RNA sequence: GCCCGGAUAGCUCAGUCGGUAGAGCAUCAGACUUUUAAUCUGAGGGUCCAGGGUUCAAGUCCCUGUUCGGGCGCCA
């Protein structure tokens, strides 16, 4: 091979052969698997059950009742109690397996959230030498089904005394003790199984999950909002700066765009005659990830017509504080920006939110007075904004535009103060297309934003309905967006159709799930209410 | 301000008894 | 006349009003009642009353300006999918002047706001005298004639918005389509069930045989395969503790478009924990009998698979659902006896059915494994005359390599799918949870997969190692919610239920 | 021969009487 | 893209000034019939992230990657 190899590959083998000759020199001084390679052993017993005819892997367990039903419909039971006359059928993988003596061992049967411990003794077992059989083919971490009847330890211990244990499924690999459990970040995020067996939190973070998308259906449902399912890919790349995912379709011969937000056929909808329609599913956007954003997530958008963002104020301050109260009981929670460590802080969802303007708060807080609302687009109002954010050591990466500029001055000063949850209203109009303009300030528009704990959770604004200024803007963004090539596929010419067949007046709204369940979960990373979090895979040889 | 009211598609006060089996 | 014209003429006068300070975009009208309220608390009006103490508001889409002079204008309302008629009179409206304003400036397809009194006509149609008509938003184009609606099938499915708007059967469907899904989430919820959502970006494409969509990740120089199913993730979970899971979710296949397959298509996939096959086949019964019986409101549907002016077909969904076997029913209706099921992946096995396809006049393309001559079969066979909701179950492990296998057939696994009106609806088995049979598997498909049959599933280590953690005896099911829409909503067409199907692009 | 029962996770008892605008 | 860190037995973690990596748990064998994180006796293990180099000698030092925890950006 490599001439004289590599001193490390040189001295790599040296070793080995230093170990083999020790090993050597010391046991024989004085074929068996070593203790580690528990896989091995365990596949092999496994091996050796299934050729003598004691397959492990039964087909059908008839369970009679749950654990959650067992500890509740049991718990009344005083020590020593053995309720001979009822049988019952359980099943769950084992935890625990402490042997008190040859004929009494005591197993931890969790499942569902709970704990219920198996004492086993061969007494009240159907024989002795099956008893042995059993207890010695089974091994931490099997799924099991134990058939017995209820009773209580003299200690005052809830337990299944049992008549017939089957092992169900057994466990090729070591189960890691409960009591160090597995804290490794990229560990759990690869092997979620292991982190919902070993984590008692992160079944619950994700019941909380599901609860939260159950209850938006449900409202918006019984307001009177029809569900739909709009394309997932699309033919047109869009005119949104978002970067998409492409994706190539052979018998089309053609290359597919995903969604990156369902608002313009929501609003088609909206002009076909369905006044209020909603939507919860997934947004892919090829862009960073952080603690905060993912590049495929979950959100809620809904259109209602006949309703300003006025309306949807009130509507997303009933959504957001009915959520709280139902999940958590009450309406004040505690959340840990930085860990279990770090700072908590309290925020309260009582009814009543917030409402700040931008322009008037931002006046406040940077101190001076901003030019007046209709000014903004004068390259006088980017030179002192220029001015004011280099005087106010705020750092805003190239282009130093107006938008991007207002941005970063609004970040760093109108929302370090959002703890609780605040709107913040009538952006400008440049901060924003696709909002109609505000019916009495001239060069505001008429959205708002939901701030939670510094972080955006809801976005909502007037839908535009007019085609020519829609078509306007839609232009401007193409011609922005193309640098040459041609706008015919960075415009959607039949969403402005639709526009002027007509839309009515709506107002279009739109959550983040994923970030409503950090919150409501105590998690600062989005990763944490993903089942599945993309991971890179690990080269291994 | 609170909008009118429509009525919900998917009825109402659990319109469907599921029978779970 | 010319559309082109009247969109330009149009577009000119909408002009000339926002010039004018005549705004044709007003940012909010406050909508007081809705048209189907106002149609079922007005309705027991005699016919002439005029209630002038109620002022109400309303809102819609004029669908129809019939003029009877110059001081009495008819118009044709339309909300949410019911009629109502506006008689805008001169007298009853705030000012004549105003009357000739407003009434010179909409026409049909305008959304128009109302304010005005309940009455009815001496003809006894209900009917809202305005006191002031309000332009909330203007229908700049031609819309269709009114005896010669939307019927060209292309326009249909390229113009959603215009079907709605001239066709109102079209929001029963989807309204349908919504009832369908609510109905199956309430009763997995009610069954104890937890909804979830898994990943739609997988680096390894598995769960089903299908060829996917590839997708590059930017933070992740790798490539990212589209969802085909989320059955190995959901397994996953079920290791994980959760012992009753389901999502309702979209797929997506690289295969041809056609008016029954899209490229993106909704599932719901349920697995439960401790259960089997003979488990889910009561409780597909009961799920699929009851939604049948809450949404059409009887058991027996009336389908008609090429159109209304075909065949129609009555299928009755009685809660017991007829059950056959692949291979005896196979064998029954062939004629003949197929090769034992224990050594049917073998070649002899191949060569008989290749010679049985032959000789029936059975097509099938390159690759001629076992598994495609057997569907092949068994789709101009066995499905061919189940009408009525059937159970075809006990399929070859050739057939299906992630189903356990049979506990007294050798060579068959633990399997079955429903068909109605000749169309697969559900597919469910018992989980195979033995990693070394499942890795078996996976090994065969690879091989496969190397010499054509590209559309063979892919290998998937982190999978075989969660089973490795051990598996409960579980059981999965899975319904494809676009089938259950067409013979619910009786429409031979996917298209027909799809708000925005996937369309060839036109020149 | 029907499965065990298992609890509602969303409280099973309508508990979504939600409190509309 | 840029910057700052981490990577040691299945799990939870030490390892000094380079001189043969070692604790608890887990696993293996054996006791003990009321234990709960059982206890007691005895035993084995890791290419210390992977590749290359410096050194008489490398977990320990230098240099490449790999994969990750963060911070900037990006998502108008
Ligand atoms: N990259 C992202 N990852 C996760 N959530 C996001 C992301 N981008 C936006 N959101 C959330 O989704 C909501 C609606 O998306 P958008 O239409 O971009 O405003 C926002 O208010 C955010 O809470
Ligand atoms: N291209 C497609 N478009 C729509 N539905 C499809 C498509 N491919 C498969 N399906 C559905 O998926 C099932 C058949 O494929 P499978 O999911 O592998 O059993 C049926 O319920 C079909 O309706
Ligand atoms: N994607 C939109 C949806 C809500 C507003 C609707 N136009 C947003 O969050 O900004
Ligand atoms: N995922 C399968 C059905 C699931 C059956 C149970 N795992 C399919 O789409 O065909
Ligand atoms: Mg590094
Ligand atoms: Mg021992
Ligand atoms: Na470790
Ligand atoms: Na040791």
């Amino acid at each position: 091979s490599e001439p004289k190899l590599s001193k490390n590959e040189l001295k790599r083998r040296l070793k080995a052969e230093k170990k083999v000759a020790e090993k050597e020199a010391k046991q024989k001084e004085l074929e068996s698997v070593d203790p580690n390679q528990y896989y091995k052993i365990r596949s092999q017993a496994i091996h050796q059950l299934k050729v003598n005819g004691e397959d492990p892997y039964p087909h059908k367990f008839h369970v009679d009742i749950s654990l959650t039903d067992f500890i509740q419909k049991y718990s009344h039971l005083q020590p020593g109690d053995h309720l001979t006359d009822i049988t019952l059928k359980v099943a769950g993988r084992i935890h625990a397996k402490r042997a008190s003596g040859g004929k009494l061992i005591f197993y931890d049967l969790r499942g569902e959230g709970v704990k219920l411990q198996v004492m086993a003794n061969s007494r009240n077992y159907k024989s002795e030498e099956e008893f042995i059989h059993i207890n010695n083919k089974l091994r931490r971490g099997d799924i099991i089904g134990v058939q017995g009847n209820p009773g209580k330890t003299k200690k005052g211990e809830l337990s299944i005394i049992p008549y017939e244990i089957t092992l169900l499924s057994p466990c090729l690999h070591m189960l890691p003790h409960l009591h160090f459990g597995l804290k490794d970040k990229e560990t759990r995020y690869r092997q979620r199984y292991l982190d919902l067996i070993l984590n008692d939190f992160v079944r619950q973070k994700f019941i909380i999950r599901s609860k939260i998308i159950t209850y938006i259906r449900s409202f918006l449902d019984e307001l009177g909002f029809l569900e739909i399912e709009t394309p997932m890919m699309n033919i047109i790349p869009g005119g949104a700066v978002a970067k998409p995912f492409i994706t190539y379709h052979n018998e089309l011969d053609m290359n597919l765009y995903m969604r990156i937000a369902p608002e313009l056929y929501h609003k088609m909808l909206v002009v076909g005659g369905i006044d209020r329609v909603y939507e919860i599913g997934r947004q892919f956007r090829n862009e960073g990830i952080d603690l905060t954003h993912n590049p495929e997530f979950t959100t809620c958008e809904f259109y209602m017509a006949y309703a300003d963002y006025h309306d949807l104020m009130e509507i997303t301050e009933k959504m957001v504080s009915g959520m709280v109260k139902h999940i958590t009981g009450s309406y004040k929670v505690t959340y840990h920006p930085d860990g279990p460590e770090g700072q908590a802080y309290d925020v309260d969802f009582t009814p009543p939110f917030r409402r700040i303007n931008m322009v008037e708060e931002l006046e406040k807080a940077l101190g001076m007075k901003l030019p007046e609302t209709n000014l903004f687009e004068t390259e006088e109002t980017r030179k002192i904004l220029d001015d004011i954010c280099v005087a106010k050591a705020v750092e805003c990466p190239p282009p130093r535009t107006t938008a991007r500029l207002l941005d970063k001055l609004v970040g760093e000063f109108l929302e370090v103060t959002c703890i609780n949850p605040t709107f913040i209203c009538d952006h400008p109009q440049i901060m924003s297309p696709l909002a109609k303009w505000h019916r009495s300030k001239e060069g505001l528009t008429e959205r708002f934003e939901l701030f939670v704990m510094k972080k955006e959770i809801c976005n909502a604004y007037t839908e535009l309905n007019d085609p020519m200024r829609q078509r306007q803007l839609f232009e401007e963004q193409a011609k922005a967006k193309a640098a040459g090539d041609d706008e015919a596929m960075f415009i959607d010419e039949n969403f402005c159709t639709a526009l002027e067949y007509g839309l009515p007046p709506t107002a279009g709204w739109g959550m983040g799930i994923d970030r409503v369940a950090m919150f409501l979960t105590d998690s600062n990373n989005i990763k944490e209410v993903l089942l599945f979090p993309a991971m890179k895979p690990e080269d291994k040889k | 301000m609170p909008m009118y009211q429509v009525k919900p598609y998917h009825g109402g006060g659990a319109p469907l008894r599921v029978e779970l089996p």
